């Protein structure tokens, strides 16, 4: 047995409180993580072999 | 087949000097021709190898 | 030279906005449209070369005094870049300017009754080239829809299938469908191939050529607008912006 | 003030990154009338006076 598994990290949710109020300091955090907060140009053309 | 314009043309001028060095004058005309082709960039170096 | 430079449809446009018709009357007397005549081209031949005259020329050639005249000489200014001789028109009309007179009702000219194929075969169309042949359909629709005979352009359209291929795709009352417009209407410009001062054979083909070697005497002359050198003395009217707008559209 | 001369490749393969979205500074001035027009005249003022 294998399988594949995305690890996008444990973002702990408290209860009782509005949930969108939550998710958008994690977006910012998440987007930190992704490397996409700040204006960005993708240089992936040089990643090959032959 | 693989690698840019840029380091297509550079490299090959490195191979020239290499096989005609009892010949200077081979690899000095050559980069007279790239270093007024090679002020427009990578369409400079394009035209230099047509 | 200046009409015949213009590339985009908005600069055609433009162009046409601010040209009074006087300059489509040509005031010269010109000769007659259609004839068979012996000219001469001495870098090639020794004998004279056979030609015809046509409307599509550099030169003035006298045309009809009707409303059909007046159309036909103003087409044939946009893509041959000399008009005809129209004696006596009104100080009124002359001073109006070319799109003016193809897309307003304001001036006298009725037009109502104009053929399209009848045009077309008076102002050679078997002769023109591909970028002649699209501004002389910009012209007829401009006439259609300020006379709201939409329909008979799209039938005209249908008639001759190359000329649908190739017509402009632009509404005459909208400015957005201008400035989306891609095509290359420029007959003069500067050649990516190499060219010489030598004449040519057909009195079309040798006038072209004149005007061709004009405009690279004009790109290189101090009239020219170099926009990347002198753009901060233009006036803010003639500046190149996204928002220009024609007057109305 | 003198045009600059961009390279020739600046030209053909020149991209920038810029907002080019103008937000409005009535907000601020209109909320406070008194003290934002006080502020610009005395910026204003402190240097017509050095003429």
């Amino acid at each position: 047995h294998a399988l594949i598994k995305e690890d996008l990290g444990q973002w702990p949710v408290e209860t009782g409180i509005s949930l969108v109020n939550q998710a958008g300091v994690f977006a910012v955090q998440l987007a930190n993580k992704l490397g996409i907060d700040k204006p960005f140009v993708l240089d992936a053309g040089s990643n090959y072999f032959t | 087949t693989s690698g840019s314009i840029i380091n297509h043309a550079n490299n090959l001028n490195k191979v020239i000097n290499h096989v005609f060095a009892d010949k200077p004058l081979i690899s000095e005309t050559m980069l007279k021709i790239l270093t007024i082709d090679g002020t427009t960039g990578k369409d400079g170096y394009r035209n230099w190898l047509d | 030279m200046d009409v015949l430079s213009k590339g985009s449809l908005k600069e055609l446009l433009a162009h046409l906005e601010k040209t009074p018709l006087e300059e489509a009357i040509s005031y010269r007397i010109g000769t007659v449209p259609y004839q068979n005549v012996l000219i001469s081209r001495n870098e090639y031949y020794n004998q004279l070369y056979p030609d015809t005259t046509s409307l599509i020329d550099g030169v003035s050639r006298e045309g009809q005094r009707n409303v059909n005249g007046l159309i036909m000489s103003i087409i044939s200014y946009v893509v041959s870049g000399s008009g005809h001789y129209i004696p006596n028109i009104g100080f009124m009309l002359l001073r109006r300017s070319i799109l003016d007179i193809l897309t307003k009702h304001d001036t006298g000219l009725v037009t109502n009754n104009l053929n399209y194929g009848i045009i077309a075969r008076n102002l050679t169309v078997s002769k023109m080239n591909c970028e002649q042949r699209k501004r002389m359909l910009i012209c007829f629709k401009l006439l259609a829809y300020k006379d709201g005979n939409q329909n008979d352009y799209e039938i005209y359209l249908n008639q001759n299938i190359p000329l649908k291929q190739i017509a402009p795709n632009f509404i005459p009352g909208d400015m957005r469908t201008v400035i989306h417009n891609q095509d290359q209407l420029a007959i003069v410009g500067i050649p990516a191939y190499r060219l010489t001062q030598s004449t040519e054979l057909s009195i079309r083909d040798d006038n072209a050529k004149s005007y061709k070697l004009g405009y690279v005497d004009w790109y290189n002359s101090n009239s020219f607008l170099r926009e990347r050198s002198e753009f901060n003395l233009i006036r803010l009217k003639d500046r190149d912006t996204k928002y220009g707008k024609l007057n109305g559209w | 003030y003198r045009p600059r001369r961009f390279k020739e490749i600046e030209h053909t393969h020149g991209y920038v990154y810029r907002e080019l979205n103008q937000g409005s500074l009535l907000p601020l001035v209109d909320a406070n009338l008194k003290e934002s027009s006080s502020y610009y005249f005395k910026k204003l003022m402190s240097s017509i006076s050095n003429v």
